[PDB]
RNA sequence: CUAAGAAAUUCACGGCGGGCUUGAUGUCCGCGUCUACCUGGUUCACUGCCGUGUAGGCAG
């Protein structure tokens, strides 16, 4: 499970960096959770003080978005939803997304 | 084995016609032994004018485009060749087969001198860089840059002054420097699990590298073996047969003040980490230790895990 | 004997979608083309209120708190100032053959029901569902919110048949009170005419006509639909109020279960408010989970004792079971 | 619409921990409902044979 | 003993639009049926309108109620912890009455706080109030926020007896719908001012009007409790509550004058605050909002 | 000081002719979405005469 997190995390930033220039547009719903994650460095003929909306995204809204994708396509045990392999299966996705977040909240900074 | 006191960098070395052979039972990635090689000749025209020695080199491999082709829908892969000169009659050659690839890859040299502050840190970097474009590299030369100007300037950081969270930060910039690269450690660890594993049997290591980096499908208790990584089989150095000829016994050598052993090569297993997977960035060195009277050479990766 | 694998009932006590209209004073007597009450929208500084980790060491959330605020757009359908009663109009329908199971499968237990529920129908009638349903409708219950601070909620429930008004209601929601369980006379005529609906002796059609008396353009709050993650900030993102054509709305699945409290035999308090009902009893306004099935006071026990296993519960169970075989619902396995 | 938990859940397993885990935070979606206009009362179908 | 999920507290004091009409000096007995503001446009696009060139006096009209009923949240959980917020409610309503809180929102209404920008360049701010349970009136007042001060904590006997009102329509039994009419003397072709969007201005049938949140952010201006620099007296009151407009962070987490340690300690621990963070924990919660994460 | 050091695959071509895809079908029930938030923004280093020069005693 963090393998392939992991993975998917490193492949989707080295896909997702293919052109150089990209902003707030039409169709950018996934630029409120990839805007910064997801997404290459914006261009660079804006005002200054627009630092602070790609520094202070964090991987909360994104790699918390990947978390809840993971969570609600992958899903643990059914019928023993009180043993042990669905604990360290929420454990494992709950460090999966802080992995994320760690490794993905830095896109402006 | 020298603990490092920086990480020197060239960010994206984009070589052409790379040595795609390796071995006589491997051929996708040009060797370590080659890059280790690189940094030794690196540290020969660098670091006798800088009183710094390097030894530690990363891999990372951005991209790999080969050059093969497959013969008439079949599962298997020649190699396509390259034309050669004729001979007095003008005939034909004998083509012998050898591959071709074409890479780009950075290096995490590893600079453990003394001679980091007497000379600013841009100025080292800078005139490594200009040596290291001159340079083969594995059987193969390295393209300059063009006008894409980006990955143009050449990191270092000092390892020896720093905080915990400022190495972390240190990190936060090389591994977002090194963001699709995927680095290359290699594992007597997982090796010594499947003999010890495998062990009822027979401890050949050779049935065991073959039956690792495989698609394999059993029975019921369609099931394919899984892994939480992506393994090769790469050369782990020399293995030395012959005993130690003095320079001049053996004919035809390269030169005559040097001694010469007659080798097969080892072979080990290697693996394909991100470079976020590991924490600290000494531990993604190949460093090669080396022994006179055992004919045993080695790739080693240490300090990792 | 068991259930079937897909049991199934329709939405008898059927509302439809409301239209809050609104307009001057008198004219609520012969109120027929008044203006509506709209869905339009303004924008909002959003300046964060909600709670911070303890022990706050970093000053750069004490920068990045104000120095980088939010900009939203929140709807608000206040009424006009000129107007004063939230006429909140709607229909309700009740289709009647209660029992009788939209999508059943199995006969034996198809039998048992049929027979069990007409055991109850003309052994102990709908009066009492029929006056709690008149007591819900007698109130503003089906208002959630805009009961509360209000000069005089009145109601003016009507039946129509053909296309014609038969007689005038003429209530308070202050006088009748909002827990009561009474028994007055027009409303038990009212209350009558649900029991004639609800029994299958014929058909009705109410109209309910609630003049919220709120304000001299008070703020009023129609039910929110949902976002998805393809719309930014700017977009009204935060709230969007529900909405017919010009006009603001309420929902028809929302009012459909602020009409329906049989269950007050729930076991902590009566007395801290009725609930709605629902197998597995539970109220998401309060969040907490009445019924447990470790209790029996799940109404998929009541229906499996009432039905199956022969043991007939408590006559204010039987209520509670009829209410929830009359709201509709999935059930079976 | 916000919906809950309805459907016969099986009582071979009944926290209160997942119990209140899904009437905290229920599930929710849209669902598309044809009605009638406000003036409107009747429903003119027409289909051809 | 542990806090609840999702606390839901609505708006009390909940307040709706400013409309606006021009009129002139001294034919001012009549404000009934003034020309209203309409949107004009000059030559970014500035579409802001201004008052004509014969009639100065702005008349703002706005209205406002109280909801209360404070002591139950309107979402919860728990049953204990409940019972112990039900028990403290019930603690402070046997302490003490709305007449702090009532004489405070009269200091809000009595000056002219209201109007962010427009107090400024009006000559006589007369407050003209009506009483209306129905159509008609039933009491008047006039004030001038001109012998009123602004920062001042001063409490008038007029401003004692309509806070005393105010007070009778807050303590839950029984109701008071009061509105407040302003004179905005701008001036004869000088700028309106309705609130802005996100120019980007704000309007209504016919006429033009200023939006709801910000008067609910004016009345509660009570903050005079923020420990660097209190010559400026009150600003707006929220947890982690300041003014946006200097940049400036008050009630600082670092020390005690936050809602949410106040909360804690008078509720969880038992550790009960002072009588004025009590009164800070009240207005902050009959300000309406969210509270738990 | 690198399984190091080296390397001309070139030449040319007609894919093409023909075709019935077809008949029938019930998507059926049902739900609580809510409490919230200041724009007068620091509005992107601004308008009207006698001098297409860093000149303007302002019902701005």
């Amino acid at each position: 499970v963090a393998q392939i997190c992991d993975e998917a995390l490193q492949y989707a930033a080295r896909l997702r960096e293919l052109e150089p220039g990209w902003s707030a547009t039409p169709g950018c719903q996934l630029h409120d959770a990839e805007q910064l994650w997801l997404d290459p460095l914006r261009a660079q003929t804006d005002e200054t003080f627009l630092q602070r909306r790609l520094r202070g995204d964090w991987p909360a809204e994104v790699g918390n978005r990947f978390a809840n994708w993971l969570n609600r396509a992958v899903s643990s045990d059914s019928q023993i939803l009180g043993s042990p392999e669905a604990a360290q299966w929420s454990q494992e996705l709950s460090k999966e997304l802080t992995m994320f977040k760690e490794i993905l909240e830095d896109e402006r900074d | 084995v020298t603990d490092p006191e920086a990480l020197l960098l060239l960010p994206r070395l984009s070589i052409q016609n790379a040595n795609a052979i390796s071995s006589p039972l491997t051929w996708g990635f040009p060797s370590p032994g080659a890059f280790t090689g690189f940094v030794h000749a690196l540290q020969r025209r660098v670091g006798i004018s800088l009183d710094i020695e390097l030894d530690g080199v990363g891999i990372v491999c951005h991209r790999f485009e080969a050059q093969i082709s497959q013969p008439a829908g079949k599962r298997t892969k020649v190699f396509n060749l390259t034309r050669n000169p004729l001979n007095r009659d003008g005939s034909t050659a004998a083509i012998v087969e050898e591959g071709r690839a074409h890479l780009e890859v950075s290096l995490l040299l590893g600079v453990h001198g003394d001679g980091l502050d007497d000379h600013p840190a841009q100025e080292i970097a800078r005139q490594v860089q200009e040596q290291a474009g001159a340079m083969r590299l594995a059987g193969g030369s390295i393209l300059p840059w063009c006008n894409e100007r980006f990955p143009a300037p050449n990191a270092e950081l000092l390892m020896l002054g720093g905080s915990d969270e400022q190495r972390r930060k240190n990190q936060r910039r090389l591994t977002r420097r090194l963001l699709p690269g995927f680095a290359l450690v290699s594992r007597e660890a997982l090796l010594q699990q499947h003999l010890e594993t495998l062990r009822t049997t027979l401890p050949e290591a050779t049935t065991l590298d073959a039956l690792l980096d495989l698609c394999r499908i059993n029975f019921e208790p369609w099931q394919v073996r899984d892994k939480p990584g992506w393994l090769v089989p790469i050369p782990a150095g020399y293995n030395a047969l012959s005993p130690l000829y003095l320079p001049g016994e053996v004919r035809n050598a390269r030169d005559r003040e040097t001694p010469l052993r007659f080798v097969e090569n080892l072979f080990g297993l290697g693996e394909w980490l991100s470079p976020h997977r590991v924490a600290a960035l000494s531990d993604l060195l190949w460093y090669h230790h080396a022994e006179p009277d055992k004919g045993l050479y080695r790739w080693s990766t240490p300090r990792f895990v | 004997l068991s259930t079937a694998s897909v049991l199934a009932f329709e939405r008898k006590l059927d509302p439809s979608d409301a239209l809050m209209s609104a307009g001057a004073w008198a004219q609520r007597d012969a109120s027929q083309e008044w203006p509506a009450v709209t869905v339009r929208e303004k924008s909002v500084r959003g300046t964060i209120s909600n709670r911070l980790k303890t022990k706050d060491r970093d000053p750069a959330k004490l920068d990045a708190s104000i120095q980088s605020p939010n900009l939203q757009t929140v709807d608000v359908a206040n009424l006009p100032s000129d107007a004063d009663t939230l006429k909140v109009r709607f229909t309700l329908r009740v289709l009647g053959g209660a029992g009788t199971p939209s999508a059943c499968n199995d006969a034996a237990y198809r039998d048992k029901l049929l027979q069990t529920v007409a055991t109850y129908v003309n052994d102990q009638g709908f009066a009492e569902l029929a006056r709690r349903y008149a007591h819900n409708l007698a109130n503003a219950r089906f208002l959630w919110r805009n009961r509360v601070g209000a000069e005089a909620v009145e109601v003016r429930i009507n039946h129509i048949r053909q296309g014609e008004v038969a007689r005038a209601w003429r209530f308070d929601a202050l006088a009748i009170g909002l827990r009561d369980f009474k028994a007055d006379a027009e409303l038990d005529a009212l209350a009558e005419l649900i029991a004639s609906g609800l029994s299958g002796s014929g058909h009705v059609l109410l109209e309910v006509v609630a003049f919220a008396r709120i304000g001299d353009g008070q703020e009023v709050f129609p039910s929110q639909e949902l976002i998805l993650d393809k719309g930014d900030k700017k977009g009204q993102k935060s709230k969007t109020l529900y909405s017919v054509r010009d006009a603001a709305a309420i929902h028809s699945q929302k009012i459909g279960n602020a009409l329906r409290t049989i269950d007050t035999w729930y076991p902590d308090e009566d007395g801290l408010g009725p609930i709605a009902v629902e197998p597995y009893g539970s109220v998401t306004s309060q969040g907490k989970a009445y019924r447990q099935p470790k209790q029996k006071l799940d109404f998929y026990t009541l229906l499996d004792n009432w039905v199956l296993r022969d043991e007939a519960p408590a006559v204010e169970q039987q209520h509670y079971v009829i209410a929830n075989l009359i709201r509709g619902g999935v059930f079976g396995e």
